[PDB]
């Protein structure tokens, strides 16, 4: 037979012989090929196997021909001088190629292999539409923990003898229904509508399925389900006391797999003693090609008759349907003014950004004299879909409320970026004089007294005094209109064309031509006015970004007291700080400090042109048109002076880097006090995997 | 090495004159004296 | 050289008792052989040391049998004689190593460690930038900077 | 004993601001320099309280666990009482 | 080599393509990734003891 | 010519060797009759770069006092293009 | 309820900031001075560390208007109030 | 006044030209004063070495920045130890 | 494989400068940067930082290429595929179909090959055409 390592490497070699990267998809570490052979294949130097040396060929030929005595292989020569064995079939038949054996690889490729293998441990799609063992829909794992390996082993045997029969009966009663459905049934109109739901099908545009075709789809699904159920039943029936093996997925159902015991050694005074806590685990895996809540119930009910001083935890991986509602989460052109690194600053997650999704107004108000098609064009929706959404009203009147269809591409966010102001001293009020009462202004704005207080702050603390003229309405009041929300002008790409702009904006070529004074070419233009009919316009600012008004309301008192006391500023660093770099070492700063940017140092050509050769022709080494990333793979904030990692030892040595002097701190190893202490929550295996 | 070959050759032949003249006043001539610009 | 601190002498017997660890460390012996080869002289004491150590290391785990006991003692006397002969060959090679290394340092203009003697250059102890401000043995003030044993030209 | 985890924690000129002093100079003064809430008064002031110009002024009383610090001068400002002892 | 990090707007290039800084800012928006501005480009050390 | 270039007292040899080598290269390039074989060990070194870097422009521009210009030449090392 | 990191407490940080702003007056907040602001009263608050720019120290950085030195060794013997 | 003595001593020594940090014993500073590294020091560094007053850290960093010496200027050049350069 | 030292020597007693031993924290072990030096843990952490610095500097000096971001259209067929991010999939071979078994991530393209996509505005060949030797030509090597 074979030893353990011989068997292991024979299995490795067979796996590699039948390996396929396409078949290694959606799988964890089991999709990675036989490391050694895969890397040997990848290595280029091994793609050339040298031929035998001239000396070897000469000697082999001399003995073959000049001496009539062929050279025999070491496996073909007879070593036993008292016995005559049969030559093995592989004696001299295995060709020597450097790409197959022995294994040579590149260090970086090996490093990548190892890191990827250890990082893709949990990137496994357990439930798939495969056949036999691999195929399933719901995977249940029961981790049984105990204080003794034999305790947990016997408990695993008991739980398997339980689940085998329970799953047998449940898959049996599922198989009966599957067979009955195959024999004959009726098509659900809901199912037929689900099939004929898509607007345009694979074949051209609109598609029309028939109940017969739908029943054919159902027949295919139920046939594969029948095959899976039959495999489960057969595997359930295989195990018998005379010859049973519950640790093999091929033999029994469910199967038990081993998990590394959690061991915690502690050394303490006595003269010292070493005693270790231990906790042994066994995982029972049940893979079902359907979700049975009855089986889930009977599985959960195990903890009540679990063995003595043994515990269990349940891991469930089930297939679930998730919708991506393109209406609540739409695809939009990147705004005119793009986000910068300031919007993703420290504590920006709370102050700058809305939680996804961003509200989009489903209700609209009709403007003056808007035509039926005018409203649809302003909303970016079709007239027919607008009618379908607002079938209640036959005709549109000014100032009425309408329901914008969800697919409208000009839908508006909550509040416009342009603030709403309301000047007082206006005589339109009841008094005909300056409005002094707070609630009269609140009623004019149709807001609350507190909403009006927060958005001003200064008038409240000075509470009126004639110094107040501008009164900002609360954010919850002012509205966003398409003209301000959507950018009226769009930038033209290099070597762009008017047809390309029309396609990009989903507008009409003639619409662009009429709006932009009938221009044919755009090469002499950088910005072009977008037509109001553009179905895919580019928003002025990111919808998810917070308005400044919300953060001002958050900081209401700060602004009120700032405008009251008129405090200008107080320097954060003293005026002589720049002269002393190492001092005033702010907590956010970090070594290595970036030196000043020498004007012409980016390359030897620039240096020679400026400093050495004044009459140098080529100003600098040619720079490509696309973006070059010097600090690769590190993405630095553009426009920031920075220094690439050094290439000399002296630079790193002489540069000012402090050494660690106090205790080491880590953002998560602090709960675990020290390497010798290492507090743990629960005695889970270090091999334990979160599903 | 060949960018501005002709112009560099002309400049070098012109500069050798300055170097030779300077060698009659100082034991050690300097690139900062001939072409390199080192100011105060 | 870059080991320029004050050092501690060690008897040749305790130097040689290391054997495979440092005295007969194969890499060190190889580079000593390379020094001799580059200088162009036969490595005969080195090769005697090498074979001595190879044969001793070949048996260092074997425990000698308990001697029955012979009154003439010729066996024990011969064993001790050969042991001392090997020790003397190793002493000779030990002295050769130091002698030629100091000669080479003098040739290449390499400053030795403190209180080290180079025959041509510094008969008495050379001390440069020592913890003790004066000569360790001669009780005289060392100058600042340390004495330059060789010329300045490179 | 664990490293630097003891319960108990000759002036240097160049490291005058870097010995037994806060890592960052931009950081504001600690809890010991300010009156937190409604108090009846302190019997002693914390030994980590930073000497200030108000301290160098009249300075009604200064008690540090017992020490008097009745010699006010501007040279004592900017450093904690533990190293002002 | 002290330098200034650059950036090309998609419009300027002869054929536009989504820039990697733009993708970085998109990732930052989606996953709320705080980006430290003063992160030095020279200090890119990996703990070889683990990697 | 080679003897005049390489036989001289320092530092007068430093500036003489440049002239000697420049003229020697010019004349060797001019010669078109004698076969000249040029053998160099490690042509990749002459091909790609030398580990020497360009001097920082501060050493060339000149300085009056150090706290004036806020130069960091003696504060931080840098890496000029090779 | 969010758990774990602070970056998961999106609303609660906003609430804390709004509450602290609404409750803290700038009259009470004007009092807290900074460590460098306190240092500024010292005759010579700023020193160059021996790690980076010890050589930048110039004789002008000393507070030479308030003490007298001996003529023999040069060290200060007394200090003035 | 005790603190005054220490601070004044530190500031005064900061300006000192105690010694040339480089060890003339070992290369590349071994060469004769009229050739090699000393030529570069004399004709590009005189205006800076005297400004820094021959302190070891400024001298080393200036040597590194000039670059015409290269990484060897500290990979093989041996300076004096801390105190041995500190003493004038 | 690396033959350089990665660990700091242990402290169990004061050593001397002897034949087989040298003083702890001398200017010979880590390039003289032990002058900054207590606790073995923090000392080893500092030595690890220095070793990582050495690794990084040599890894960056080994780098002779640059990472210009090219648009998808103006790209070689081998790079016109979907390339998983680092440590996401198995080390990807460039093209097994054309017997090119090589890590695609490590591919480097000569700058005198993309002048058609880089520098499209310059009508002059800033970099002259690359000279490629003829393999199917009797030369001194092929003459024996």
């Amino acid at each position: 037979e074979f030893d353990a390592k011989g068997r292991e490497y024979v299995q490795y070699m067979r796996e590699f012989a039948r390996f396929d990267p396409r078949k290694s998809r959606g799988n964890g570490q089991k999709g990675f090929p036989f490391r050694d052979a895969y890397l040997t294949k990848m290595n280029e130097a091994n793609q050339k196997t040298p031929p035998p040396t001239l000396e070897t060929i000469m000697d082999r030929a001399v003995r073959e021909h000049h001496q009539h005595a062929r050279i025999l292989s070491p496996l073909e020569v007879q070593r036993d001088v008292g016995r005559l064995e049969p030559i093995p079939s592989y004696a001299g038949k295995i060709n020597a190629d450097r790409s197959v054996f022995p294994f040579q690889w590149k260090t970086e490729d090996w490093y990548e292999y190892e890191v990827a293998k250890v990082r893709n441990r949990r990137f496994v799609f357990e439930n798939t539409e495969e056949d036999g063992i691999r195929g399933s829909e719901v995977t249940y794992k029961i981790v049984l923990e105990g204080f003794w390996d034999h305790h947990v082993m016997k408990l695993a045997e008991d739980v398997c003898m339980f689940l085998k029969d329970v799953g047998r009966q449940i898959v049996e009663e599922k198989l009966v229904a599957v067979r009955r459905l195959l024999q004959g049934g009726a098509v659900d109109p809901e199912l037929l509508a689900a099939f004929n739901c898509a607007r345009a099908g694979p074949f051209g545009g609109y598609d029309e399925y028939d109940k017969e075709e739908v029943a054919n789809f159902l027949r295919s699904d139920l046939r594969r389900l029948e095959e899976q159920c039959l495999s489960v039943i057969n595997r359930c029936n295989v195990p018998v006391p005379g010859a049973t093996n519950i640790y093999d997925p091929h033999t029994s159902w469910p199967h038990v797999e081993k998990l590394e015991p959690w061991v915690r050694m502690a050394e303490f005074w006595t003269s010292t003693a070493h005693y270790e806590f231990r906790k042994f685990f066994r995982v029972i895996i049940c893979k079902l090609p359907f979700q049975s809540t009855e089986f889930e119930k009977r599985m959960y009910d195990i903890r009540h008759w679990l063995h003595r001083q043994t515990s269990c935890e349940f891991h469930t991986i089930y297939r679930r349907n998730v919708i991506h509602d393109s209406a609540v989460f739409p695809t939009e052109h990147d705004p005119a003014t793009p986000t910068t690194h300031e919007h993703h600053r420290m504590f920006s997650f709370a102050l700058d950004w809305q939680s996804a999704p961003v509200n989009r107004l489903s209700t609209d108000t009709v403007r003056e004299g808007e035509n039926w098609d005018a409203v649809a064009q302003r909303l970016g929706c079709s007239v027919g879909e607008l009618k379908d959404a607002n079938a209640e009203r036959e005709t549109i009147e000014a100032g009425v409320v309408i329901n914008v269809p969800v697919t409208a591409t000009r839908r508006l966010t909550s509040f416009g970026a342009t603030p709403l102001v309301l000047p007082l001293k206006t005589t339109s009020a009841k008094d005909g004089e300056r409005i002094r009462t707070w609630e009269e202004a609140a009623a004019i704005l149709d807001c609350t007294v507190e909403e009006l207080q927060q958005c001003n702050g200064h008038a409240a603390l000075t509470y009126f005094d004639s110094s107040v003229t501008e009164l900002v309405a609360p954010l919850s009041c002012w509205t966003s209109t398409s003209e301000s929300e959507f950018s009226p002008v769009e930038r033209v790409h290099a070597n762009d064309t008017l047809v390309a702009i029309a396609k990009r904006l989903q507008c009409s070529e003639e619409a662009l031509r009429a709006v932009n004074d009938g221009i044919t070419d755009v090469s002499g233009l950088d910005f072009v006015r977008v037509p109001p009919e553009a179905r895919r316009p580019r928003r002025l600012v990111e919808p998810q970004l917070r308005p400044q008004a919300a953060t001002d309301a958050l900081l209401a008192r700060t602004i009120a007291e700032e405008e009251t006391f008129k405090l200008k500023s107080i320097p954060h660093l003293p005026q002589n700080a720049e002269r002393f770099p190492h001092e005033y070492h702010t907590p956010t700063s970090r070594f290595p400090p970036t030196p000043s940017e020498t004007p012409a140092t980016q390359d030897w050509m620039a240096y020679t042109a400026k400093y050495l050769d004044k009459q140098f022709t080529i100003s600098a080494e040619p720079a490509p048109v696309y973006n070059v990333n010097k600090l690769w793979p590190m993405q630095q904030i553009p426009g920031k002076v920075d220094q690439t990692p050094f290439e000399e030892d002296q630079t790193w040595l002489l540069h000012s880097i402090p050494v660690q002097q106090l205790e080491m701190h880590h953002h998560e190893k602090d709960l675990q006090d020290l390497p010798f202490i290492n507090h743990e929550q629960f005695p889970r295996s270090l091999e334990w995997n979160a599903p | 090495s060949l960018i501005d070959n002709e112009r560099i050759e002309k400049r070098s032949r012109e500069l050798y004159e300055k170097y030779r003249d300077a060698k009659k006043r100082s034991l050690f001539v300097t690139p900062m004296e001939t072409w390199l610009e080192v100011k105060g | 050289n870059t080991f320029l601190t004050s050092s501690v002498a060690t008897p040749p017997i305790s130097v040689i008792r290391t054997g495979p660890k440092w005295w007969a460390d194969p890499e060190r012996m190889v580079r000593q052989k390379l020094m001799y080869f580059t200088l162009g002289v036969d490595q005969l004491p080195l090769r005697r040391t090498a074979v001595i150590q190879r044969d001793l290391q070949r048996f260092h785990m074997c425990k000698p049998p308990p001697r029955v006991g012979d009154s003439t003692g010729y066996k024990r006397s011969r064993a001790a004689q050969l042991n001392t002969w090997y020790r003397r060959i190793q002493y000779q090679e030990y002295h050769m190593q130091h002698l030629f290394t100091r000669h080479v340092w003098g040739l290449l203009r390499v400053y030795p460690g403190n209180t080290t003697k180079i025959q041509g250059k510094a008969d008495d102890g050379y001390v440069g930038y020592d913890s003790v401000p004066f000569h360790r043995y001669n009780r005289a003030p060392l100058p600042f900077p340390a004495r330059e044993l060789y010329e300045r030209r490179k | 004993y664990p490293f630097l985890r003891r319960p108990h924690i000759n002036p240097s000129a160049p490291y005058f601001w870097s010995f037994m002093t806060a890592k960052s100079q931009m950081a504001f003064l600690p809890e010991e320099n300010y009156i937190t809430g409604d108090w009846t008064g302190k019997f002693f002031v914390s030994k980590r309280q930073v000497y200030t110009l108000q301290h160098a002024t009249s300075g009604a009383k200064v008690r540090v666990k017992i020490f008097e610090f009745n010699s006010p001068s501007r040279w004592n400002i900017g450093k904690e009482m533990n190293t002002l002892t | 080599g002290v330098h200034r990090v650059g950036y090309t707007h998609p419009s300027t290039l002869p054929v536009p393509c989504a820039q990697r800084w733009d993708l970085r800012l998109a990732r930052a928006r989606i996953f709320q990734e705080y980006i430290e501005e003063k992160a030095p480009g020279a200090w890119q050390l990996e703990d070889e003891r683990s990697m | 010519l080679c003897e005049w270039g390489h036989r001289a007292v320092a530092p007068a040899s430093i500036d003489r060797q440049s002239v000697c080598v420049k003229f020697l290269m010019d004349e060797l390039s001019e010669e078109k009759k004698l076969p000249v074989v040029i053998v160099v060990d490690g042509w990749n070194l002459f091909s790609h770069e030398t580990h020497f870097r360009y001097p920082h422009p501060d050493f060339l521009r000149g300085l009056a006092s150090f706290n004036e210009s806020s130069t960091d030449i003696d504060l931080y090392p840098q890496e000029l293009p090779r | 309820s969010p758990h774990g990191y602070i970056r998961h407490f999106e609303n609660e940080v906003r609430d804390l900031l709004q509450y602290v702003d609404g409750v803290t007056p700038w009259k009470q907040a004007q009092k807290i001075r900074t460590y460098w602001e306190v240092r500024s009263h010292h005759p010579m608050p700023q020193f160059n560390r021996p790690e980076v720019a010890m050589h930048r120290n110039t004789v002008g950085l000393l507070p030479a208007h308030m003490w007298e030195t001996d003529k023999k060794t040069g060290k200060v013997k007394s200090v003035k109030d | 006044r005790a603190l005054a003595d220490s601070l004044r001593a530190y500031v005064e020594f900061s300006t000192s030209k105690r010694v040339e940090p480089w060890d003339a014993r070992f290369k590349p500073f071994d060469r004769i004063e009229k050739d090699g590294v000393y030529v570069l020091m004399r004709y590009m560094m005189e205006e800076k070495l005297q400004l820094c007053n021959y302190h070891h850290r400024p001298v080393k960093r200036l040597f590194c920045n000039i670059g015409l010496m290269g990484p060897q200027i500290t990979t093989k050049a041996r300076w004096k130890p801390y105190r041995f350069a500190t003493n004038p | 494989v690396s033959t350089g030292e990665f660990d700091h020597p242990p402290f169990q007693f004061r050593q001397r400068h002897t034949f087989n031993t040298t003083p702890l924290h001398d200017a010979n072990r880590f390039g003289g940067r032990t002058a900054y030096l207590k606790d073995p843990r923090t000392v080893q952490f500092n030595v690890d930082v220095w070793c990582a610095q050495q690794t990084l500097r040599k890894r960056w000096k080994q780098r002779d290429w640059e990472v210009i971001e090219i648009p998808f259209r103006l790209v070689p067929r081998e790079q016109q595929r979907v390339i998983p991010e680092l440590y996401t999939d198995i080390p990807q071979m460039t093209d097994p179909a054309r017997n090119d078994f090589s890590n695609i991530r490590n591919k480097v393209y000569d700058r005198e090959e993309l002048q058609g996509v880089l520098f499209p505005a310059a009508g002059t060949m800033l970099y002259p055409p690359l000279q490629r030797v003829d393999k199917q030509a009797m030369t001194l090597d092929k003459y024996l």
